[PDB]
RNA sequence: GAACAAUAGUAAGCACAAUCAUAGCACAUAAAAACGUUAGGUCAAGGUGUAGCUUAUGGGUUGGAAAGAAAUGGGCUACA
């Protein structure tokens, strides 16, 4: 190790584009965040998930369009049916404790 | 010296296409290509072939309806290189109570082009001599009494140019 | 009212030309394909079915829109559109005399909306250091200033850029640290004598 | 003309499919006796079952042109069509 | 017992399609894949927005032909156009079945951003490989 | 609808996580550096404090994107271990197989 | 015997500018079945001798990426299913090769890639110089 | 001019027909933008505002106004070292993060003069 | 409901077997293993019939989930 090899270093590292001047293992944290893209900004962080909200409201309004058919929220509509035929249905918004 | 370097060829991005397509001629036996060559999907007569074809752009009308009628859920973009096309289309105005704005708005979708005049008319706005063209157009290109209604709009409130308005 | 009309195999002629039925990637629709074709683990007493309502010749990849004679066709085409190499530069010790600079690119192909690879961006440059005009003490001072890039036996170095988004950037850094490398090798400095 | 139809572009300059048959019909009132059966029968396979399908003119030609002719054995195929 | 992807064996009448009369371990050896695409490769990337998209074509087309369709699709994934291979049953009018076709294509043409082709064959009743 | 509750609220923790990531990292840029004087790194630590608490990458949960299982779930899939063996043994899912050698 | 006539139109148009040169082009497909990459092979072959390249194809090793899952819903770790990827590579060496030659052969081969692969294309290219180092010191 | 265009629409309906070949499908697909342009390269569509690799590489020119011989001009050359080692960050955003920097020095000045070190 | 020098058994099929993978056979391993038994495990992967809530058994925020008197299972490191 010589001071020759400190210019070489230094030199590398400036035509290179790293950081010339001696930096700390811990000071060196922030060169990597600012080079790597950091972790919410990953499209496999923030597109994780399909929008379900969309694609049940589309599927909802296909559905009421009679474009699709949808044999689940049938089954869902007659056993509700079939439930209220019977009597035994959903209450009011407020009507249940009291009376 | 020795060095030879060949001059390059350009060229647009389907002429290779239309090489091959040069190449594979009609096909004799085959059915048009829009329908389906399944022979339970083949069409007997040119009543069914008419009648086959107006049902798949009956399919693309309607489906094409849905997404101008819901264009929220179609506004993720899955593909990156942003085909435009793709996109749902609006046709509403952006904004509603300004004039020179709202005029070109409704004027680029008849009764709308109408609507947008009379209102920038009853609060004292002056249309000037190209959204008043454009306006004309729009009358002339959808639609007798309310073409004198409309002659007596292009004369009678500003000078409007001729060759708009004798067009 | 249910119809059924016989397949195309009936009025398929004998010698009529394949690529004018199959121009395309086809998903092997069995009605135009006159060929009976089995494809399936037979019954003990049974037989592997045949072409029609059978979905593993559904599933399987066909080459029917590249037969041979259709590949003859498409080639002949395709002859308009190439251009000739070089006759001079044939062997690899002319072409490495003639052009010494080597730049490896890629580029990557997916099926899915999304063209975009991030390995996409990497450009690889090489160059022979014979074929240079450095000096003696330039050329350890060359070795000595890029380290790891250089092999010793082979004698060649090899600069890999990522950090630009394009591929054209990429190449213009590459390019641009090999002429700074090539400037600043010949350079002798006061601390350069110690 | 129908060299020049097939030279330049073949479908951009006929607009409908009506006007369409009309053309293929008259085109096979003319070729069916005016003409030999060996190209006849050879254009009835390329364009009766593939461009259009027959009206009633173009429907008695092809009866009226085989009993000119005198073919017995193209019957039942045409028959069947 | 394996109870995944079986069919289970009753008096001898119920009919079965080839890829129900397989057990899963049959998977690349007699059976295949009723999708293909890239990513689920060694050094490839996107594998689960083409899974939720194939699950999204599966129930859409499940609900579109409801009763018609016969059995499972085929999803071919070549270079971002995207190929739906159905076998349907002769129930609807040709009429119906070329209105679903167009409007089946514009949709998820606009709903995934990319060339879609549907792709049929119409069949008289569901193939039967074995029993019965 | 998402299909849980669970769901919706890891759905809006990666909305904020997204929405405040840059000013997180700008922070933590003068957090992570000794070269900075302490006076300014307790300051930073209070504004990296009084930030909103579901904007931190920490408390994002990889969950089924299909039934929002919060644990035994591949990485390369988004998928629960009991959904991707329902799909890998009907097939739907190209190059997987049941495992032989 | 119905000929349409004059099918050809071609667009080429030939520029100035010197034609790019690659000393070298790879084409690695990896695939899920051999039998689709070995004919996807000959094709590529068979459009390699008509159009003159004199090419060679090697076979690189495969490998498979392997791993295990439980068996059961609730509990049951003793008894696991494991699940098997299998990739298949083949390799094609591009020698002595021009630009638009290049870019023709390519997109030959990538609108006839079929649907269960991928490939990746590695190119290598001939390039004498640049201006600012030929012979110039400062 | 509306009646160019309805011209246009009118040549282009005569013009257009229901396809007769899959290979016309592709050139109208292709045209139109839906297909990919065939050789693909990665990059096809986005040049990233026309900037070139100076732009991206040396961000010495937005340094300009800062204590030239304290901890600050430590700090700012890591964090533009990180800037031209990113590849996944736009030009505009560097400078936004530059002038976040700046802002930030420039609303914090007392805490650097109680620092013990006097920077500008 | 069977006697092979055969005395009421035919039997489509599912298992076993055969085939397939561990890149050449073979062996070995893996994979497979029917109908059923234990009302065996899972309403907490997910959906669900039935029975219960609807200003709460629902939806959000903050802070906390201790610990070993004792016993025991499986491992890691040793006792050289
Ligand atoms: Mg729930
Ligand atoms: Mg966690
Ligand atoms: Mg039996
Ligand atoms: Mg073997
Ligand atoms: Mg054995
Ligand atoms: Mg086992
Ligand atoms: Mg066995
Ligand atoms: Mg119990
Ligand atoms: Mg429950
Ligand atoms: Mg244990």
């Amino acid at each position: 190790l010589s001071e020759y090899a400190v210019r070489m270093s230094r030199l590398s590292a400036r035509l290179f584009g790293e950081v010339a001047r001696p930096t700390d293992s811990k000071s060196m944290k922030v060169v990597k965040l600012f080079s790597e893209q950091p972790l919410a900004k990953r499209k496999e962080t923030y597109d994780w998930y399909p929008n379900h909200n969309t694609y049940f409201a589309l599927m909802g309004t296909l559905r009421f369009l009679g474009l699709y058919r949808d044999e689940h929220q049938d089954f869902r509509d007659e056993q509700l049916r079939l439930k209220k035929l019977r009597g035994k249905g959903k209450p009011r918004k407020g009507e249940g404790k009291r009376a | 010296e020795e060095v030879v370097i060949p001059k390059k060829k350009t060229w647009d991005k389907v002429a290779i296409l239309q090489a091959l397509a040069s190449t594979v001629h009609r096909d004799s036996t085959a059915a048009p290509y829009v329908f389906q060559d399944d022979p339970y999907l083949i069409p007997t007569s040119s009543v069914e072939s008419h009648s086959f074809l107006l049902a798949k752009k009956s399919g693309e009308n309607a489906a094409k309806f849905i997404i101008n009628s819901y264009p929220k859920y179609f506004q993720k973009d899955i593909a990156e290189p942003h085909i435009p096309c793709l996109m749902p289309e609006y046709f509403e105005p952006q904004i509603e109570d300004v004039s020179e704005a709202a005029l070109q708005e409704r004027i680029k979708l008849q009764e709308p082009s109408a609507n947008y005049n009379f209102q920038q008319r009853e609060q004292s706005e002056e249309l000037e001599e190209a959204t008043e063209a454009d306006n004309e157009k729009s009358k002339t290109k959808a639609g007798t009494w309310r073409t004198k209604n409309n002659a007596e709009r292009i004369f009678a409130l500003m000078p409007e140019k001729n060759a708009h308005s004798y067009c | 009212r249910r119809k059924a009309l016989p397949p195309r195999t009936e009025k398929m002629a004998v010698d009529q030309d394949w690529p004018s039925v199959y121009p395309v990637a086809a998903p092997f629709k069995p009605s135009a394909v006159p060929l009976p074709v089995r494809m399936g683990y037979p019954v003990k007493r049974g037989v592997p079915m045949a072409k029609e309502g059978n979905l593993e010749l559904l599933k399987i990849p066909n080459f029917l829109h590249l037969t041979p004679v259709a590949i003859k066709r498409h080639c002949e085409a395709l002859k308009d559109f190439c251009t000739e190499w070089p006759a001079a530069l044939d062997s690899d010790e002319k072409c490495e005399k003639h052009f010494p600079i080597e730049i490896d690119t890629a580029d990557y192909v997916s099926a899915g909306p999304s063209i975009r690879n991030p390995k996409a961006r990497v450009v690889t440059l090489r160059v022979k250091l014979s074929s240079l005009n450095l000096d003696d003490h330039a050329k350890k001072k060359l070795i000595k200033l890029v380290g790891d890039r250089y092999c010793k036996s082979t004698d060649v170095l090899t600069i890999k850029t990522d950090r630009c988004p394009l591929k054209r950037q990429n190449y213009d850094y590459a390019v641009y640290l090999l002429t700074v490398l090539y400037h600043e090798s010949w350079k002798t400095e006061e601390w350069e004598k110690k | 003309v129908h060299g020049l139809l097939n030279t330049g572009d073949n479908w951009k300059l006929i607009g409908s499919d009506h006007r369409r048959n009309f053309y293929y019909s008259k085109f096979f009132n003319l070729l069916c006796f005016m003409e030999q059966i060996d190209v006849t029968l050879k254009w009835y396979k390329d364009l009766i079952p593939s461009v259009f399908f027959p009206h009633s003119q173009t429907m008695i030609d092809l009866l009226q042109a085989l009993d000119v002719a005198n073919r017995l054995d193209m019957v039942p195929q045409i028959w069947k069509d | 017992k394996n109870r995944a992807a079986r069919v289970r064996v009753s008096k001898g009448d119920k009919p079965v399609t080839y890829e129900e009369a397989h057990a899963p371990h049959y998977i690349a050896h007699r059976k295949g894949w009723l999708s293909l695409h890239t990513g689920n490769l060694d050094g490839e990337d996107h594998a689960a927005e083409r899974t939720v998209e194939d699950v999204f074509l599966r129930k859409f087309m499940l609900g579109t032909f409801p009763g018609c369709l016969a059995d499972q699709l085929v999803l071919k994934r070549r270079a971002n156009q995207l190929e739906i291979c159905a076998l349907v049953l002769r129930q609807l009018p040709p009429h119906k079945f070329y209105f679903l076709v167009g409007y089946s294509e514009t949709l998820l043409s606009h709903f995934y951003k990319c060339p879609v082709h549907l792709h049929l064959q119409t069949v008289p009743s569901k193939v039967v490989y074995k029993y019965i | 609808y998402y299909v849980d509750w669970k769901m919706l609220r890891d759905v809006k923790r990666r909305k904020m996580a997204y929405e405040y990531a840059d000013e997180r990292l700008r922070i933590n840029s003068l957090r992570k550096n000794t070269i900075l004087p302490k006076d300014l790194q307790e300051v930073a630590d209070e504004e990296i404090a009084s930030l909103p608490r579901d904007s931190c990458p920490v408390r994002i949960r990889n969950r089924c994107v299909m039934t929002s299982r919060p644990r035994g779930v591949k990485r390369r899939w988004r998928l629960s271990r009991i959904v991707f063996r329902h799909l890998a043994d009907h097939g739907q899912l190209s190059g997987v197989q049941r495992a032989m050698w | 015997v119905d000929v349409p006539k004059d099918m050809t139109k071609p667009e080429i148009t030939i520029s100035d500018e010197p034609d790019t040169l690659y000393k070298r082009l790879s084409v690695l497909v990896k695939g899920h079945d051999k039998a689709v990459l070995d004919s996807y092979e000959y094709f590529a072959v068979l459009a390699a001798k008509e159009l003159g390249i004199s090419i060679k194809v090697h076979e690189p090793p495969r490998k498979i990426e392997r791993f295990t899952l439980l068996k059961s819903v609730h509990i049951f770790k003793k008894h696991r299913v494991q699940y098997e990827m299998r990739t298949l590579y083949r390799c094609l060496e591009l020698e002595h090769l021009t630009g638009s030659t290049a870019d023709v052969y390519l997109e030959y081969i990538q609108r006839n890639l079929p649907e269960g692969v991928a490939m990746e294309v590695t190119k290598t290219k001939l390039e004498q110089l640049p201006e600012h180092i030929r012979k110039p010191i400062w | 001019s509306l009646w160019d265009i309805e011209f246009a629409k009118q040549l282009a309906a005569v013009t257009e027909r229901p396809f007769q070949n899959g290979f016309e499908e592709m050139i109208q697909w292709t045209k139109e933008g839906k297909l990919w342009e065939f050789p693909i390269n990665n990059e096809a569509g986005f040049d990233d505002d026309g900037s070139e690799f100076h732009e991206h590489i040396f961000l010495d020119k937005y340094l300009q106004d800062f204590p030239k011989q304290g901890p600050i001009r430590h700090f700012m050359e890591l964090v533009t070292c990180g800037l031209s080692k990113n590849p996944y960050l736009s030009v505009k955003q560097k400078v936004e993060h530059i002038e976040w920097f700046r802002n930030y020095f420039n609303e914090k000045r007392v805490i650097l003069k109680e620092s013990g070190i006097q920077l500008n």
